[PDB]
């Protein structure tokens, strides 16, 4: 039995464009442990993604929060993919500061 | 108030590509403050927390053994876990491992957990009494009468009672400044037309720690759950958290809207409406 | 403090 990654992509700090500030992609709620993703800004990877330690919840359901500095513009768009087992594609959450 | 300490392993098979993964993470309340990986180039217990960077040599080196044993241990589990369930050698699994001590503002125990999950199900949990065990399945049944022969239990009740609360203690004198403050969560309403009839009210937690919160919508005083949408608390990546509530408001009647704050950090609950 | 392996061939699963 498996467990499909809650996703949520979110700034640090009420976004102010052209404040620096840090972007998070918060993958939670997944198993088995293995996942990857990706940090986009305007549809290309992001360099040097941190990224927390793995850990989990007390449902077992592992959870990890990939980071990297922006500065936030209205142009520029920002997302986050995720791979995992239980997905068939990729799955892309874009940045609304909104949310 | 009341705190914890908890240890939380992860290992993982992989076959054909090398022996299981064990990782383990440290914390104390929400706070990270060590962390083990196998897989590092020189596998050894590092700091991730300022207040736990002042033990001495002998702390990393003791605890650096042990969880190098611990892995050794878990590969062990691992096999006996596949023979257990009946399950190949060629397939990846789980054993996951979490346990600790909640201590009151005094220090004392309340209570100890020490339990286990395989491929992400629990298996296996040590009994509030901290003399016996619960187990998932027929497989975790053998674990315990293997336990109960080794009289496993009694080790396990005599760290939690002993050397995870004096730990807990050390760590909350140590780590205070962060450990004992609990940060409020800053709040606001935002406003969202939907379309011309409806728009979304958004209420918004930020910045606090612990990350416990209860966040919800009334509306003319009565609760919204159904109608509320509520994303997981989340970690803002500066030690604190945030959370947000929405509900859809019919247009003109955002003022029978009232958002309501609970939070340790909050003296008395925060009542918010849009401007 | 990690809990350590005094017992210590039976902790195991």
């Amino acid at each position: 039995i498996q467990r499909t990654p809650k996703i949520q992509v979110y700034s640090r700090h009420p976004a102010e464009n052209g404040k620096s500030n840090f972007l998070n992609c918060y993958v939670s709620g997944f198993h088995p442990s293995d996942i990857e993703v990706d940090l986009l800004k305007n549809g290309e990877r992001i360099e040097k993604v941190e990224h927390s330690d793995l850990s989990f919840s007390k449902d077992w359901s592992f959870y990890l929060l990939y980071y990297t500095e922006f500065t936030p513009t209205e142009k520029d768009e920002y997302a986050c993919r995720v791979n995992h087992v239980t997905l068939s594609q990729p799955k892309i959450v874009k940045w609304d500061r909104d949310m | 108030g009341s705190h914890s300490m908890r240890y939380f392993y992860t290992s993982v098979s992989r076959p054909g590509r090398g022996e299981p993964r064990f990782i383990s993470v440290g914390y104390v309340d929400d706070t990270q403050f060590v962390r083990f990986d196998s897989d590092a180039a020189s596998p050894r217990e590092e700091p991730r927390a300022p207040w736990i960077e002042q033990e001495g040599p002998e702390y990393w080196d003791r605890n650096t053994q042990i969880y190098k044993a611990q892995a050794q241990t878990d590969r062990e589990s691992l096999r006996n876990l596949r023979g257990y369930y009946n399950q190949s050698e060629a397939g990846s699994h789980t054993l996951q491992s979490m346990y600790g001590c909640d201590v009151g503002p005094d220090g004392r125990l309340l209570r100890g957990h020490d339990q286990y999950a395989y491929d992400g199900k629990d298996y296996i949990a040590l009994n509030e009494d901290l003399r016996s065990w619960t187990a998932a399945d027929t497989a975790a049944q053998i674990t315990q009468r293997k336990w109960e022969a080794a009289r496993e239990a009694e080790q396990r009740r005599a760290y939690l009672e002993g050397e995870c609360v004096e730990w807990l203690r050390r760590y909350l004198e140590n780590g205070k400044d962060k450990l004992e403050r609990a940060d409020p969560p800053k709040t606001h309403v935002t406003h969202h037309p939907i379309s011309d009839h409806e728009a979304t009210l958004r209420c918004w937690a930020l910045g606090f720690y612990p990350a416990e919160i209860t966040l919800t919508w009334q509306r003319d005083g009565e609760d919204q759950t159904q109608d509320t949408e509520l994303v997981e608390t989340r970690p803002a990546g500066d030690r604190t958290f945030q959370k947000w509530a929405a509900v859809v408001v019919p247009s003109g009647e955002e003022q029978r809207y009232t958002c309501h704050v609970q939070h340790e950090g909050l003296p008395k609950p925060l009542t918010l409406r849009w401007e | 403090a990690p809990r350590g392996p005094h017992g210590g061939a039976a902790s195991g699963l």
